[PDB]
């Protein structure tokens, strides 16, 4: 995350960071959405341009962290991966449309003050919160500066409306994208960066208090630029994709 | 710089 | 109970910037 601040101790237990075993390196971030239940972007771990294919067997889960690279004794949990879903129509070879993956863990996890699953936005809570200027949040490890951070980084940032964010690049944008950031005369600043990818972007319901995840960092052109913005997998838009395999899959 | 995780894990 | 935080909502304790966005829903 570049610009943004500290963030609480429990400020976003559904916080996951997807830790690679040899060698040991954060590879993304993720959200916890049940006890056996992860989402993150399929770029984490399906991108052949840069040979990138991991399975199972390669990666660990690790739930309820703070600090980066410390292991939380007593207060994280690492979880091992029981089977990997990636959308049957993720688009790596253009533009990274349906970036989206699902990854069940092979026994539940315990929730705890630390540890605690996000909401998924139903149709109306979309309807009334997908709107540009209102503002989101976004989480994780990733790098400060196009350093790592000691501990997880936090940054709110406004949705931007759809003709600013195609205008502002070459790429082909979907109707399962949406684009966040500050306009260059905003002043303020902001951006998710190298390392945060996978992770959740949400937005605390003005209705009945609860957090819900709107989008799932997915891409972006540098860091923080000005006349460029982050790219988010439109979480509800892909939604029947999650209870299909959910309920199919338990 | 990430600190040694147990192997218990690993495994 | 999903979205409900156990150190914030949970205790009915905001955290230091989630006002920004209740005031971004105008
Ligand atoms: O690293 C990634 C993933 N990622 C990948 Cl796999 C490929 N190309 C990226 N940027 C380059 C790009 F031109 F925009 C792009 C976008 C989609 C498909 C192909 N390319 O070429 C990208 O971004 N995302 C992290 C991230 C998210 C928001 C803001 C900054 C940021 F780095």
């Amino acid at each position: 995350i570049v610009e943004g601040s500290d963030a609480e101790i429990g400020m976003s237990p559904w916080q996951v960071m997807l830790f690679r075993k040899s060698p040991q390196e954060l590879l993304c971030g993720a959200s916890l959405i049940s006890d056996r239940w992860v989402l993150t972007a399929a770029h984490c771990l399906l991108y052949p341009p840069w040979d990138k294919n991991f399975t199972e067997n390669d990666l660990l889960v690790r739930i309820g962290k703070h600090s980066r690279t410390r292991y939380e004794r007593n207060i994280e949990k690492i979880s091992m991966l029981e089977k990997i879903y990636i959308h049957p129509r993720y688009n790596w070879r253009e533009n990274l449309d349906r970036d989206i993956a699902l990854m069940k863990l092979k026994k539940p996890v315990a929730f705890s003050d630390y540890i605690h699953p996000v909401c998924l936005p139903d149709r109306e809570t979309a309807a009334s919160l997908l709107q540009a200027g209102y503002k989101g949040r976004v989480t994780g490890w990733g790098n400060l500066k196009e350093g790592q951070p000691s501990v997880l980084q936090v940054v709110n940032l406004p949705i931007v409306e759809r003709p600013v964010c195609k205008d502002s690049t070459r790429i082909r944008i979907t109707d399962n994208m949406f684009c966040a950031g500050y306009k260059p005369d905003e002043g303020k600043r902001g951006d998710a960066c190298e390392g945060d990818s996978g992770g959740p972007f949400v937005m605390k319901s003005p209705f009945n208090n609860r957090w819900y995840q709107m989008g799932i960092v997915s891409w972006g052109e540098g860091c923080d630029r000005d006349g460029k913005y982050g790219f988010y997998t439109h979480v509800f838009r892909l939604k029947k994709w999650i209870q299909k395999v959910i309920d199919q899959f338990g | 710089d990430f600190e040694e995780i147990p192997e218990e894990y690993l495994q | 109970d999903c979205g409900l935080r156990p150190l914030f909502e949970k205790k009915s304790l905001e955290d230091k910037t989630e006002r920004e966005l209740l005031e971004s829903y105008i």
